[PDB]
RNA sequence: ACCUCCGAGGCUAAGACUUCACCAGUCAAAGCGAAGAUCCAAUAACUUGACCAACGGAACAAGUUACCCUAGGGCAAUCCUAU
RNA sequence: UAAAUAGGCUCCACGAGGGUUCAGCUGUCUCUUACUUUUAACCAGUGAAAUUGACCUGCCCGUGAGGCGGGCAUAACACAGCAA
RNA sequence: CUAUGUAGCAAAAUAGUGGGAAGAUUUAUAGGUAGAGGCGACAAACCUACCGAGCCUGGUGAUAGCUGGUUGUCCAAGAUAGAAUCUUAGUUCAACUUUAAAUUUGCCCACAGAACCAAAUCCCCUUGUAAAUUUAACUGUUAGUCCAAAGAGGAACAGCUCUUUGGACACUAGGAAAAAACCUUGUAGAGAGAGUAAAAAAUGAUCCCAAACAUAUAACUGAACUCCUCACACCCAAUUGGACCAAUCUA
RNA sequence: CGCAAUAGAUAUAGUACCGCAAGGGAAAGACAAGCAUAAUAUAGCAAGGACUAACCCCUAUACCUUCUGCAUAAUGAAUUAACU
């Protein structure tokens, strides 16, 4: 024997570490180890595309309830509050929601606002007088 | 009387004749 | 079989009922496409992929300017249902080599300057 | 992986930048050793590059040695207790500088995964939401089929 | 076997160069285009290939021809195509050899 | 099983695909110049691009070489004292 | 295509074509002169032939293994029935 | 035989050869039952082997099946049986 | 002949029922016949538990177009014309792939042009592009599946053999329920940001199979596509190029 | 810039043991797996996102090799250590 591998303990110690709570015999026998090791590297990379859509349809179910609580669907607040061109996101609408009732409360009241004059502008013949939290400010 | 390709579908779909509404409902008016 | 496809010219042909359904004119046409891509080359032949690879469009959206020109045309009358083709519009005029790194393209295609 | 890693909240030593920001490492030890040929990147450093640091972070005190004799090391210690130890063995003296300026430019807490990024002791102004928000009341506060 | 045309239109063709390997005559010799055994057309001058329709007036020494064009009824003709070189570089030139 | 359903969704999304093509039809049945005034106007650009790529591609060769790099290899062992 | 229908076994020289390789094969201006492979044997020779038709050809070899062994692989033209 | 595709060159003797028949006999059967012995199950001693990717090891319908999909079910755990 | 036993008490036995049992019987002892040979009341029967040819050593690391395997990190280019072959389980040439190097045109492409007896194809000026040809040097793949289309064979069917044009798969991701082959989408990392793509039904045999809903304004939801803040070599098989490197010995 | 007790000779030995025989032919000496301390609690390739919280929620069709891709279609692996 001219070359052996003096140091496999720590190749085997690196693999390991990652399994320590694993449950079963995949824990401490490295041949079960090493595949049960890789599954949880490939779905620890694989899931954070699943945290962003997760915490997303989280903050839009929270949405749903907060603006339910007000007699306004969620199309109509993000569709509309849009077109009173505020920017707000979903995760701050979410934390406004749970954490500011009023502010969202009046959050609400706008985008009914902003629905009410546009179900008047359509009804009307013509280009009357736009609404006034319906006119756009340019940049 | 065999199965279309699904896009052959779709186009068949949008493309299917629409009749002109008439003026007035014959039933309450000649 | 399948095979590239002639379009008949008689499709490239403006109505008077056209001209007046989108913002342009007969005479007096316009310098510049700007040109965008809104569909994938994979899943159509070859000879669409290398079209697109040479017009620049291989990127998505990400429009790109391209010459009103004939030999540009029968490039696009090939690809024209992979990409979107707006004429660009200039009612300011081409900028000067001043005003060259303060220019902006809006939505409705105007290139203009310092935004 | 972070099922099989600690983890922590996002914090700060005594509400740092509250008052007024203070620097946390407060001490760097450097072992260089004379004659090793892994202690060349840190012998340049000390010899070209210590003292511009030392003199741009008063509040450190900057310890070097010359007794490690075969491997170097750069332990620094922090005003919260903790201790952090960094390989410089066979690394340049661009990685060492780097090194030191990381070190000098974090709080000595674990670096693990942080649950939150955004850390707020005073959450709500409005008053935080509970069911009987938004919720209105009636007259006398009867509950529904009620008589009285 | 691949008998179809080998220099298309407007093609620089040099001396000996086949132009067209057929089986029938269905391209005949024009200018400066010769005719093998085989029917082959081959280049005799360097230069330019085109091809032109022209009217057909076969060898009395053959038969198969002359007496078809002999039943044509009053102002009719035999058109064929045709296939010609137009020769591109001059036969020679003249130069200073000898200043006695 | 075989055959589908095709919902009202997948309709409006063809007409949508359609009318932008039917807009891309109109902007291309107006040419600003013709095949014949086009013909040459690109002509030096092209050239000129071309000669670039042409001298790019006959430019390889080895980089040079230094002394001072070899030199710096005995920095290696360089010691206080 | 064991799909669809039939037969055959003068010399020199620019340029080219080709049976999707190679090996073979094919046309040819001008110029000079006359009007089915390799190897083998017989050969002075000028060159020469059969087989190679399993027709890219082992120089000369068939029938068979129910005793076998090893390496391996493994929406019916014509019709039946009911409205 | 009630009933049958079965049985019915001469040539004594012989056959654990093959087929058929008479009479009897009997748990072969109609139709199983009881008791005994070994095995068995429990206590004590001694103590294997094929097998084994990992298993935190359900049912129905569909796809092409404990593990996929859609429904249903669902506190954990021995012991003896059975063979889908 | 039956039952037990089948890692058994036994690598052929046990219990019963049976054939012979003064003979061509059975049997202890020493010797002989030796492997393409012996022996054989021929069954390919037996020659030390496995004989259509014993066993051991040597040639022998037999040969194997066949099966199975082939070990550190990271990046990058990378796939289905064909010909011959005692050949279709393989090889050689070509085509395709890779690297290094030289040079200048390569692809797309209108008008013109290609026969007498429908789709399109070929060829080039320009134009959009930046690639293509040539040389030096190697390996690897090769007669694949599904879908759209046009044909030939089997009905115009049998999910049928074959040729051709294209796409996809053998590479990422999202949809149609599960889903290699349909639709959407590619160049790759971090984000607890954003906009979109495709995408919902109408009116026979174990056990039905999401639950529901006729009428509150059409928008919203929805990817690794795109934008955003930062960072970038960091998502193909066979093959090919490159940058690093664990441990050991020596100077 | 040879090995250091699975290497180096097969070697502590051509011994033990196997074979009637020719012949074959060993082993070894100086907190790995497995268990106990401490059995388990609906649910499912046994993990990941996480979370105040172990489970509960959402996502999720084992690995190698061979066939055009293979839900495991088939082949191989109980597991550790050394050698390959
Ligand atoms: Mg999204
Ligand atoms: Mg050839
Ligand atoms: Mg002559
Ligand atoms: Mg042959
Ligand atoms: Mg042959
Ligand atoms: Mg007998
Ligand atoms: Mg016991
Ligand atoms: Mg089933
Ligand atoms: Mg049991
Ligand atoms: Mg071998
Ligand atoms: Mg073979
Ligand atoms: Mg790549
Ligand atoms: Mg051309
Ligand atoms: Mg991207
Ligand atoms: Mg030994
Ligand atoms: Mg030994
Ligand atoms: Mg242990
Ligand atoms: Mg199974
Ligand atoms: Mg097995
Ligand atoms: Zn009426």
């Amino acid at each position: 024997l001219r070359n052996r591998v003096t140091d496999r303990y720590f190749r085997i110690q690196e693999v390991l570490k990652h399994a320590r709570h694993f449950r079963g015999r995949k824990n401490r026998c490295y041949r079960l180890a090493v595949r049960t090791v890789i599954r949880a590297f490939v779905k620890c990379t694989k899931a954070r595309y699943l945290k962003k859509k997760n915490m997303r349809t989280l903050w839009i179910n929270r949405i749903t309830a907060a603006s339910q609580e007000h007699g306004l669907k969620y199309p109509a607040l993000i569709g509309n509050l849009v077109k009173c061109q505020v920017e707000l996101n979903r995760k701050v609408l979410a934390d406004l929601a749970i954490y500011e009732p009023k502010t969202f409360k009046s959050l609400a009241a706008l985008a009914s606002r902003r629905r009410h004059e546009g179900f008047a502008a359509a009804l009307g013949d013509g280009k009357e007088p736009e609404g006034i939290f319906s006119r756009v400010v340019q940049y | 009387r065999r199965v279309m390709h699904f896009q052959r579908q779709k186009l068949m779909a949008v493309t299917e004749y629409i009749p002109p509404k008439p003026a007035i409902h014959p039933s309450c008016l000649p | 079989k399948f095979t590239r496809s002639r379009i008949p010219e008689k499709v490239f042909q403006a109505s008077p009922e056209d001209h007046e359904k989108y913002g342009g004119d007969p005479q007096n046409p316009h310098k510049l496409h700007i040109v965008t891509r809104i569909k994938s080359t994979r899943r159509r032949p070859y000879w669409e992929k290398d079209i697109i690879k040479m017009l620049g469009l291989e990127k998505a959206h990400t429009p790109q300017v391209h010459k009103n020109i004939p030999s540009v045309n029968a490039k696009l009358k090939v690809v024209k249902h992979l990409i979107r083709i707006k004429p660009l519009k200039l009612p300011q005029g081409l900028p000067a080599e001043e005003n060259m790194s303060n220019t902006c393209l809006k939505s409705t295609g105007e290139l203009v300057v310092q935004w | 992986t972070a099922r099989g890693t600690p983890s922590r909240f996002l914090a700060s030593v005594l509400h740092n930048g509250l008052g007024r920001y203070v620097q946390q490492l407060q001490r760097l030890s450097f072992s260089v050793s004379r004659d090793g040929a892994s202690s060349r990147g840190a012998r340049e450093f000390v010899e070209r590059e210590v003292i511009d640091f030392a003199r741009r972070n008063p509040g450190v005190v900057i310890y070097v040695n010359s007794r490690p004799c075969c491997v170097p090391r750069v332990v620094a210690e922090y005003l919260n207790g903790a201790v952090r130890e960094e390989s410089i063995h066979c690394k340049s003296v661009e990685e060492i500088s780097t090194l030191v300026q990381k070190l000098a430019d974090q709080s000595g807490l674990d670096v693990i995964r942080i649950r939150k990024p955004f850390h707020t002791d005073n959450p709500s102004i409005q008053g935080q939401w509970h069911p009987f928000t938004n919720k209105p009341t009636t007259f006398r506060g009867l509950r529904p089929r009620e008589v009285q | 076997r691949r008998q179809g045309i080998k220099k298309m239109e407007g093609h620089y063709v040099h001396a000996g160069n086949i132009i067209a390997t057929q089986r029938h005559f269905r391209w005949h010799p024009g200018a400066h285009v010769g005719v093998g055994k085989n029917k082959c057309l081959y280049a005799l001058e360097e230069g330019i290939v085109r091809y032109t329709k022209e009217v057909y007036v076969p060898h009395p020494r053959n038969t198969e021809a002359v007496d078809l064009i002999t039943r044509l009824p009053k102002g009719a003709v035999l058109y064929k195509t045709f296939v010609h070189v137009v020769p591109a570089k001059p036969e020679g030139t003249f130069k200073l050899v000898a200043m006695l | 099983r075989r055959p589908r359903f095709v919902s009202l969704r997948a309709k409006q999304n063809m007409i949508r695909r359609l009318e932008i093509e039917a807009e891309n039809h109109y902007w291309l049945s107006m040419p600003y110049m013709t095949r014949e005034q086009e013909r040459g106007h690109a002509a030096v650009r092209r050239r000129e691009a071309f000669e670039a790529i042409k001298a790019a591609a006959t430019s390889k060769f080895p980089p040079h070489r230094f002394i001072a790099d070899q030199l710096d290899h005995l920095n290696v062992t360089k010691k206080w004292s």
